[PDB]
């Protein structure tokens, strides 16, 4: 059985079993948003999505 | 109306709200090619390779 993975950036829709931790903002936290891993600080965004 | 797409490089302009308001087709004519090379919609007087 050959499992072919396609690793795109935005649309994941397939993630392994992991616990959804509560949101923490306004401090340096290593987030992981559908694989998007990076150290940063969370802030309210006012841009038109 | 029915048209056909082709592989073409484009220069897209994003506004403050992230909506495409203008675009340049690089292969349309030499002026658009110069705009693509300079990565700007405004080109000053001069000679550009
Ligand atoms: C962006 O959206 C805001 C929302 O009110 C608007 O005032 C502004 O004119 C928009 N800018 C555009 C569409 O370039």
């Amino acid at each position: 059985v050959v499992l072919s993975f396609e690793l795109l950036h935005a649309p994941a829709t397939v993630c392994g079993p992991k616990k959804s931790t509560n949101l923490v903002k306004n401090k340096c936290v290593n987030f992981n948003f559908n694989g998007l891993t990076g150290t940063g600080v969370l802030t309210e965004s006012n841009k038109k999505f | 109306y029915v048209g056909y797409l082709q592989p073409r490089t484009f220069l897209l302009k994003y506004n403050e709200n992230g909506t495409i308001t203008d675009a340049v087709d690089c292969a349309l004519d030499p002026l658009s090619e110069t705009k693509c090379t300079l990565k700007s919609f405004t080109v000053e007087k001069g000679i550009y390779q």
